[PDB]
């Protein structure tokens, strides 16, 4: 089955964090759903998870600070972290929780325990922690010989993270290659995305780089011409 | 670390080879030998018999 | 089940049970019920030659 | 939480789980690659989903005294990533931790030169008041590169943000290097340059204003 995630991106610290996931591919008062994390610099970090009688079961490393809901009505699956600080910076992934029963001996003696394996995950969401709010870069046009050119945009001063950059729609493809960003002393991110042209398609095609920074939420078209 | 048995830990102190000299070791022991010794009931037990 | 041997006095030595290895499983007996209610059967047929 | 484990080119590696299960077993096994989704190889001690292909294997639970190992056999470069290992015992009781990360990195891979490509600050950032010179390095191995900015004849020390390495869908690492100015700095010298060093060897490129 698909799932996919969406965030605000960025809050303030010592409020309310909610975050949603919307599951594709099968019902979702049929499974079980939890909930995974993974700050910078730490391990996957269980949240929690509830049951098809949503009845829900969270990691007590949390201090009781998620919880998780179902919506038949709109089959999204929503985990709110509830008063968080800078360390609670992470990516969340909502996934399918199938459970296994170990026997190793009589039922009636409860000599089995039941165990919980994830096999259906989802991209995951970037979420940030800062005091600071949301900036849009303002991104330029890199103008463009072994028969290609290079071609980029420049996506300059953004915060937070991530951007993701399209070329064409559908048209450009490769050799698209976006650059991981870059964490400024002021605090700021910015990225590059350059693509491989060949030197006659110049003059001739039109090229535009679709600059998505969805928590900011920024959008700047620009039409690259040497 | 189960929740919601029949054997219990019970740690006390035992005399050793010399007389002045007490150690403090472990033991497992069953449910069936051992009652407690204050029914007040805090966790502390003495054997059966 | 472990064997935890502690010297309680010079040349006594006391034997205590020492952590389990593997899981806890409580003792139990198994009877083929096929076989019992079988035999249940031919000890009433007995049992009714004094009572009736 | 990372274990660092080094191997080669599809030798043969035991990852070996960092708990001992003190019971009857059940052990799932994650691989976790950096700004992926986690993906399920092992559940169940040794059963693996569809997709799975042959080359990641479990260890059986048969009471025997065996420690949980995972078992892959042959590692590409797209094998190297995080392994977590899931313990469930019926001893420790509802495991919440999925433990320490084995990350795994894939050695002797053939040396890849770096492909850079410098970019002048755009016009339109000229007339914000601003100057950024990018200089974008990529399709290089090992990930070890130094890179140098030089006004004129005398190398620039201050301004220089430059990304760390990282391997991307190529397996291959890529790099960026921004050296920010302002308008009459750009234009004061003829000409810059950005200059890394792969492996002890020297490659550079060149703008200037016009
Ligand atoms: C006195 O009698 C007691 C009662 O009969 C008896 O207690 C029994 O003891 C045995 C041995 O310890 C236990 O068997 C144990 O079973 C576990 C689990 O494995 C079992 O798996 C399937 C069921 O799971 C299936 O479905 C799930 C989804 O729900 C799937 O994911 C999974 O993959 C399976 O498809 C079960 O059908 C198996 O049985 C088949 O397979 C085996 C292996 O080929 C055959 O030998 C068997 O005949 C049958 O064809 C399998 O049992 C296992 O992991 C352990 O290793 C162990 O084998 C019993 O659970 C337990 N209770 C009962 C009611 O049987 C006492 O042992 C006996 N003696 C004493 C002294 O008390
Ligand atoms: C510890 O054992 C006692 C003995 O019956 C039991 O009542 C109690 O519930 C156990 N502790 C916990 C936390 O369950
Ligand atoms: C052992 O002796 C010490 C010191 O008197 C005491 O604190 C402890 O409670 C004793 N333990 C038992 C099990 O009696
Ligand atoms: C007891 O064990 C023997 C082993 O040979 C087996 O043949 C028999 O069926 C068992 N009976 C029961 C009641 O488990
Ligand atoms: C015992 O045997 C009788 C005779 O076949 C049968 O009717 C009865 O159901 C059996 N009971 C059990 C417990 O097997």
């Amino acid at each position: 089955v698909q799932l996919q995630e969406s965030g605000p991106g960025l809050v303030r610290p010592s409020e309310t964090l909610s975050v949603t996931c919307i599951v594709s591919g099968g019902s979702i008062s049929n499974y079980y759903w939890t909930w995974i994390r993974q700050s910078p610099g730490k391990g996957l970090e269980w949240i929690g998870y509830i049951s098809d009688r949503e009845t829900t079961t969270y990691n007590p490393s949390l201090n009781s600070r998620a919880v998780i809901s179902r919506d038949t009505s709109k089959n999204q699956l929503s985990l709110q972290l509830r008063s968080v600080t800078t360390a609670d910076t992470a990516i969340y992934f909502c996934a399918t929780a199938r459970r296994g029963q170990r026997i190793y001996g009589v039922v009636s003696f409860g000599e089995f325990f039941y165990y919980y394996y994830m096999d259906v995950w989802g991209k995951g969401t970037a979420v940030t922690v800062s005091s600071a709010s949301t900036k849009g870069p303002s991104v330029f046009p890199l103008a463009p010989s072994g028969g290609t050119a290079a071609l980029g945009c420049l996506v300059k001063d953004y915060f937070p993270e991530p951007v993701t950059v399209s070329w064409n729609s559908g048209a450009l493809t490769s050799g698209v290659h976006t650059f991981p960003a870059v964490l400024q002393s002021s605090g700021l991110y910015s990225l590059s995305s350059v693509v491989t042209v060949p030197s006659s398609s110049l003059g001739t095609q039109t090229y535009i780089c679709n600059v998505n920074h969805k928590p900011s939420n920024t959008k700047v078209d620009k039409k690259v011409e040497p | 670390n189960i929740t919601d048995g029949e054997l219990k830990n019970c740690s006390f102190n035992m005399t050793t080879e010399l007389r002045d000299k007490r150690q403090k070791v472990h033991a497992l022991f069953y449910k069936l030998d051992i009652v407690p010794i204050n029914e007040n009931q805090n966790t502390s037990y003495r054997l059966i018999n | 089940n472990t064997r935890k041997s502690i010297r309680i006095g010079p040349g006594q030595w006391f034997y205590a049970t020492g952590d389990i290895i593997g899981d806890i499983r409580q003792a139990h007996c198994n009877v083929s019920k096929a076989t019992w209610n079988e035999t249940l059967g031919k000890v009433v047929k007995q049992l009714r030659k004094h009572f009736g | 939480y990372v274990s660092p484990l080094s191997v080669a080119l599809g030798e043969t590696a035991r990852i070996s789980c960092g708990r001992q299960a003190l019971g009857s077993r059940a052990v799932q096994w994650y691989q976790h690659k950096p700004g992926q989704a986690p993906i399920l190889l092992i559940y169940n001690n040794q059963d693996r989903p569809s997709g799975i292909p042959e080359r990641f294997s479990g260890t059986p639970d048969i009471n025997f005294g065996t420690t949980a190992t995972l078992t892959i056999s042959g590692v590409e470069v797209g094998d190297e990533a995080d392994y977590y290992c899931h313990m469930w015992d019926s001893r420790s009781g509802f495991s919440w931790s999925f433990g320490g990360a084995t990350r795994l990195t894939v050695l002797s891979q053939p040396k890849a030169a770096p492909s850079v490509t410098l970019f002048p600050p755009s016009s339109e950032e000229l007339q914000a008041n601003k100057a950024t010179l990018v200089c974008l390095i990529s399709d290089f191995y090992p990930g070890a590169v130094t890179v140098a900015w030089k006004a004129d004849s005398s190398p620039v020390k201050a301004g220089v943000e430059t990304t760390t390495p990282s391997k991307q869908s190529n397996n291959k690492y890529a790099a960026s290097s921004y050296l920010s100015l302002t308008p009459e700095q750009w234009k004061s010298h003829k000409s810059y340059s950005c200059q890394v060093t792969h492996e002890g060897s020297t490659v550079e490129k060149t703008v200037a204003p016009t």
